[PDB]
DNA sequence: TCGAGAATCCCGGTGCCGAGGCCGCTCAATTGGTCGTAGACAGCTCTAGCACCGCTTAAACGCACGTACGCGCTGTCCCCCGCGTTTTAACCGCCAAGGGGATTACTCCCTAGTCTCCAGGCACGTGTCAGATATATACATCCGA
DNA sequence: TCGGATGTATATATCTGACACGTGCCTGGAGACTAGGGAGTAATCCCCTTGGCGGTTAAAACGCGGGGGACAGCGCGTACGTGCGTTTAAGCGGTGCTAGAGCTGTCTACGACCAATTGAGCGGCCTCGGCACCGGGATTCTCGA
């Protein structure tokens, strides 16, 4: 017979796995894409040096893993383990940014 | 005896055009004081900020009309800038 | 024989003061020197955010029956906005209470 | 031109990012509606710094630009001039 | 005997006093709590009488809003009482603690 | 008559807790509350008082003034209308 | 005859330069003139935060057998202390990761 | 070409006096300059606006040591006050 | 409470590129005088902060009752996790072109600094009307039969 | 669905103190003039940004099976809301005193400014050892019988 683990075990080693390192997890090409696409709407025929890009990218997931933190204190304020979208705007609520 | 100066005469000629038969309490002419004031500080703290970072040394009409544009959100930027610029040039032709 | 004075203001078709501005910018160590232009636009962009909070204050004096405005009226201009309130979104007005607002899950059946 | 770029954001690239917050189930929803929040975040910051682009009227977005805009708005970044 | 219902009461205390401007704590108990807080910091000091009033307008401010984000805290989880655990976790996301 | 005050986080009494949460819509206060808000605004006021006193010794004043106290208040990000500045 | 020159950081007994500090008080537009101890006192100062931090992330360095100093072992430092973390509360750190945290509901009977 | 200036030589010997084994690489060097610019102008700016409320026009030894007190938490400032004592007296014996 | 399987830790050997040190050299800090004004100190005037006393009553406190809300337990079902298979585009290395950032010279116009002069804005004084307060309704809302 | 009880909006009459407006005056803004350096413009050099191509493999997308977590429903008990009778201290008006904030006049020492002079810190090379990577074995943690 086949192994397989139950759910939420491989979810465990996968939390301890990036809570150790410190390397982007966003891919590099799709991420400068989107930038250029938004800053047509402000100015056109634009250039951005290469360690402008790097300093966007650094500072977007910094500001998302941030929001996932207090997003799982209010799950489980509310006797859950998942995450909605409910949660993710009390969040910002409360944040004041909204 | 030492003597003060606000903004309590120029803010009630300014109530006398858009509303010309309200008035105004002591109280909330201190909170208008207060608005004006805050206002002043943030917009010209931005355009000192702005001239260092460009190795100027003169703070003109040009760095006024960016920190507006920083500071004052949507349409409220617009608005304001316009009035800016056509008080300049009212000023400039005399 | 030297000409009539003239303020700066109403050479600019202004209400606040020129002069005033003036001298406030080059005596809070903003800059070395401060150009001829920058006190009149800073004038005109104070005097315009002046009057759109006046004009919306009169009409909530006017639509509770007073004929002077009070800190409460001040408030109840600016929560109702939606930019007027971003501008202001850190600050504390004394006397001016809050919005009536109460939330539906707590409404009787 | 670019157009749908957002949805290079892919799905598991938005997991590993709440595993690094520390978050075990993720439900359907959330994929949807993590794209809209980053996409209110980089727009605030970009307009920021292109305006600062266009007072030194240059071309070019630099990397100081960018450290600028994020100061602004309560955000400092260490480790870019 | 006429008594209202639980719950009647309360709903119209809240219209009244989200239409009033008043101070809602009494001056002097609040004033000799500033008092002696303040000895701690330094000795035989004097307060201006707007000084007072200044700092009692900001402390009644800052509790209301507070006990805004503590009711948000309490109807997600599904109830209408609000509990410590509410205030905690409110000042927790506000980055106070 | 320099004599010592103690024991006035009680002068908060319950019906002036019950009138704040009362203007912030709340509906049913469980009776954990009371001494839950006393620490808080105990330790809100600690902060704000300890700034203002720093304000006033600088200037080699024995009084606090309303000038020193919304000081203290805008550099917590608290701005405070209507008490000059 | 003039004597040897003597920089103003020896005379006080610090590292950080006081001559550099003072130049940059003066053209940063802070006051009209600068006195003579501010300098000396804002370099002694800096000096001191600096030894802080760099004594902490090289105690974390040398836990995970390293001979140089990386991003990853300032944050380290940072957030495990309680003052320093309160100082610096609002910057963020590039490369330098988050501290490991489970919260106890999620861990498996 | 013109050439720019940093902190890089005095962070690094005081590194070498806590630690005498120890190196850094560059990445970090660079964290470490934006740390000491941002205290710096933290605390200058403080002391900028203590001089303005008092009316006074010069900035002293007793307006940094005010604003260190405003800025540092707890023990860090009683430990940042005493080194600042020191080395002013020191540098006014000789 | 035990075996089988899969993941993770530990160790030895190889190789490379970035940290650390060394050499010119030039520009910024230091030394030595001069001078004018910002700030320290003494003296004096009068505002306002503190302490006390008697009294009227609105608010705080304590007690009894009952209802509705919080919480624990059960059952069901469908959504989300773990895993194997195929498909796609990210990444790397290497060319090649030129758009624009950065530096240097030159010149002139805009801003600071003085001095005279006069009108705008501040402190004070005074009278009346907008708003606060008491009373007597008129009507809307809640609750049990 | 309806009548009784309670709370609240509305209209009338009366007072009172704060707002709005004169009046005198003094100091800050305006007019006219001079001198110098900050910034605008042209020219030039070279770096670093953009675009393209081909190969390799790691990641993304898709489908499927089933375990467990979310959610609805029910029952019970206790804690919190409502209301009444008694006790406490806040608010108010009015005296009285002195501590300290605020203003004014002298006078000196300290910070700006300028001119020589030289050594500290920056840019540009070299070079070797700390760390990255690969492969193989040991140890541990999970899962079912």
């Amino acid at each position: 017979k086949p192994h397989r683990y139950r759910p939420g075990t491989v979810a465990l080693r996968e939390i301890r796995r990036y809570q150790k390192s410190t390397e982007l997890l966003i891919r590099k090409l799709p991420f400068q894409r989107l930038v250029r696409e938004i800053a047509q709407d402000f100015k056109t025929d634009l250039r951005f040096q290469s360690s402008a890009v790097m300093a966007l990218q650094e500072a977007s997931e910094a500001y998302l893993v941030g929001l996932f933190e207090d997003t799982n204190l209010c799950a489980i304020h509310a006797k859950r383990v998942t995450i909605m979208p409910k949660d993710i705007q009390l969040a910002r609520r409360i944040r004041g940014e909204r | 005896r030492s003597r003060k100066e606000s903004y309590s005469v120029y803010v009630y000629k300014v109530l006398k055009q858009v509303h010309p038969d309200t008035g105004i309490s002591s109280k909330a002419m201190g909170i208008m004081n207060s608005f004006v004031n805050d206002i002043f500080e943030r917009i010209a703290g931005e355009a000192s900020r702005l001239a260092h970072y460009n190795k100027r040394s003169t703070i003109t009409s040009r760095e006024i009309q960016t920190a507006v544009r920083l500071l004052l959100p949507g349409e409220l930027a617009k608005h304001a800038v316009s009035e800016g610029t056509k008080a300049v040039t009212k000023y400039t032709s005399s | 024989a030297r000409a009539k004075a003239k303020t700066r203001s109403s050479r600019a078709g202004l209400q606040f003061p020129v002069g005033r501005v003036h001298r406030l910018l080059r005596k809070g160590n903003y800059a070395e020197r401060v150009g001829a232009g920058a006190p009149v636009y800073l004038a005109a962009v104070l005097e315009y955010l002046t009057a759109e909070i006046l004009e919306l204050a009169g009409n909530a004096a006017r639509d509770n029956k007073k004929t002077r405005i009070i800190p409460r009226h001040l408030q109840l201009a600016i929560r109702n906005d939606e930019e007027l309130n971003k501008l202001l979104g850190k600050v504390t007005i004394a006397q001016g209470g809050v919005l009536p607002n109460i939330q539906a899950v707590l409404l009787p059946k | 031109v670019l157009r749908d770029n957002i949805q290079g954001i892919t799905k598991p690239a938005i997991r590993r990012l709440a595993r690094r917050g520390g978050v075990k189930r993720i439900s359907g929803l959330i994929y949807e509606e993590t794209r809209g929040v980053l996409k209110v975040f980089l727009e605030n910051v970009i307009r920021d710094a292109v305006t600062y682009t266009e007072h030194a009227k240059r071309k070019t977005v630099t990397a100081m630009d960018v450290v600028y805009a994020l100061k602004r708005q309560g955000r400092t970044l260490y480790g870019f001039g």
